């Protein structure tokens, strides 16, 4: 097994553990700020989905310094992850076009 | 055509079940959903539910009392509402409509006017309206027909097979002792009768029932 | 749930006038509101759409505007034809609701 | 025809495929939760899309378990997408760069 | 934070009518709404959590409605063992808040 695919898959499962820690850390740090939403578990799940997607509903956002803080590793780790799957994707498409011309 | 199909009439005893039909017919889509319609006599419209039939899920109206279960077969295109225990209150008419899946209900059927009593079904008796021997004409003549002791409503009054459509009040009912009686006026030129025939056809679906009755002047 | 209001419940228009059918919804569904006209004794038929378009088949004296929660119902010169009971619904937000009704009266 | 430009075209048609079963599963998910609004076949199509790109306009999202399942597999399939396409391109240029320098 | 309004304080209904229950909510929460019954010297039960979902353990003739400000708490058929005191609780929000509760009265 190559490099780059053992890192695609070590990367996934580390944005996987991203997310569930983020969402527990999350509630944690947003429970106690008067108005805050993301403060029970399943939807703060959803929301460190959405977050290390960049997907942007703005449906759910922490307000307080340490549920930022916990949403920036979520999109960092998220970003990421999925450049590393690209860069993991372009290590095999430029592998299998040396053989294509014997290289 | 006539795309949504709805039986005109069931009577239900209370404490009983009804299971209303509506079959579709035109363009048919996997991703159609039929909806059902509660109006009670003289009030608004209320949403009860929804099927798609395409893959047998349904919602329901969560505000009022659950008396629905809605089911499909996709085999004969027919969208089926099982209501149950039911009480006076749920006496109304019931549309079956088709949406596209986006938002609004572009074909209704005639719908399923359901009545909850322990009265006997009771087709019609029909019997003509046509002038004494001293009333005078002038140059329209007024005829009728009496449609007396039917249960449950609705009857349907067309006149020469729907053929005879201007000049025409079909009153509402009144319930008597169990019984609905009302009756149906047409207004035609006293020139044409009686040498154009005139004849009211009284249909009563729930007893099965369609019947004719022609109106000859007074012997 | 969206609360559809239809005020006034009854509309009385002489012969030729414009007529309008206020439909309030009590929270903003853009254009997602539709038109029922129903007569005595018939099934409600789809008037406009989207709150402004139309039907094929409708006459074209029946238009529809407004977005958010203000909503109209339109018609140009009535007749009698007309007299029915008229219904809004929304397809904004679940469940599908529908106004109380308002009836023309001639 | 190169793996990579195979892959890309590949990728493409799957996600036009993944936008059309999304709108309609989502529809499907989300028409039964009271304040739904991600319950119409058009719009969920324009959901689709706004959420495979991540472009975060927030007039639609899922509020429903599988309607958010649904979101997370087209959220996935877009951003994967478009990294394959990166991918590519990449492919592209190394191998038009070895030419340039004769190897 | 959220204020949940229960009006009226008290509900008088006939054995075996309908009745029901409004809780309003000071700001759109979703269907973030739970309702719990207290009896004379009991401690709350939850009945009704995320506005209308069951609760294992609880007769059918409980349910609920309602989502953004407007929720409903139903009893089909009304009996003696439901003479309790109902109340409304949002977890959209932080701090969480209860409204401030509706007696029945049979």
């Amino acid at each position: 097994s190559a490099l780059h695919w053992r890192a695609a898959g070590a990367a996934t499962v580390l944005l996987v553990i991203v997310l569930l820690a983020g969402s527990y850390l999350a509630v944690l740090a947003e429970r106690g700020a008067p108005g805050a939403q993301l403060i029970t578990y399943p939807r703060a799940l959803w929301w460190s989905v959405e977050t290390a997607t960049t997907v942007g509903y703005g449906d759910l956002y922490p307000v307080t310094l340490w549920g930022r803080c916990v949403a920036v590793v979520v999109m960092v780790a998220g970003i990421t992850s999925f450049g590393l799957v690209t860069a993991a994707l372009a290590t095999w498409f430029v592998g299998r076009e040396q053989e294509r011309r014997g290289h | 055509q006539v795309q949504l199909q709805q039986p005109g009439a069931e009577l239900v005893k209370p404490g009983a079940s009804v299971k209303l039909s509506c079959k579709a017919s035109g363009y048919t889509f996997t991703s159609d959903w039929i909806h059902w319609v509660k109006q009670r006599p003289g009030h608004g419209l209320e949403w009860i539910g929804e099927i798609i039939p395409s893959y047998g899920r349904a919602n329901y109206n969560e505000k009022i009392q659950k008396k629905a279960t809605l089911t499909a077969d996709k085999s004969s295109s027919t969208a089926f509402m099982q209501l149950s225990s039911l009480t006076s209150e749920d006496s109304a008419v019931y549309y079956c409509a088709r949406e596209r899946g986006d938002g609004y209900f572009a074909v209704w059927g005639a719908g399923t006017t359901v009545t909850v009593s322990s009265a006997k079904t009771t087709p019609p008796s029909v019997y003509p309206l046509a002038p004494g021997s001293a009333a005078q004409t002038n140059s329209m003549v007024t005829l009728g027909c009496l449609v007396k002791g039917y249960f449950p409503e609705p009857v349907t009054v067309t006149w020469n097979s729907g053929s005879l459509s201007s000049g025409v009040h079909t009153f509402p009912a009144v319930l008597q002792s169990d019984l609905y009686t009302l009756s149906s006026s047409v207004t035609v030129p006293s020139s044409s009768w009686p040498s154009e025939t005139v004849t009211c056809n009284v249909a009563h679906p729930a007893s099965s029932t369609k019947v004719d009755k022609k109106i000859v002047p007074r012997d | 749930d969206i609360l559809l209001t239809q005020s006034p419940a009854i509309l009385s228009v002489s012969p030729g006038e414009r007529v309008s059918f206020s439909c309030r919804a009590s929270q903003s569904i853009g254009t997602d509101i539709h038109w029922y006209q129903q007569r005595t004794n018939g099934s409600p038929r789809l008037l406009i759409k989207y709150a402004s378009e139309s039907i094929s088949g409708i006459p074209s004296r029946f238009s529809g505007s407004g977005s958010g929660t203000d909503f109209t119902l339109s018609i140009n010169s009535v007749e009698s034809e007309d007299i029915a009971n008229y219904y809004c619904q929304q397809s904004n937000r679940w469940p599908f609701t529908f106004g109380s009704g308002t009836k023309l009266e001639i």
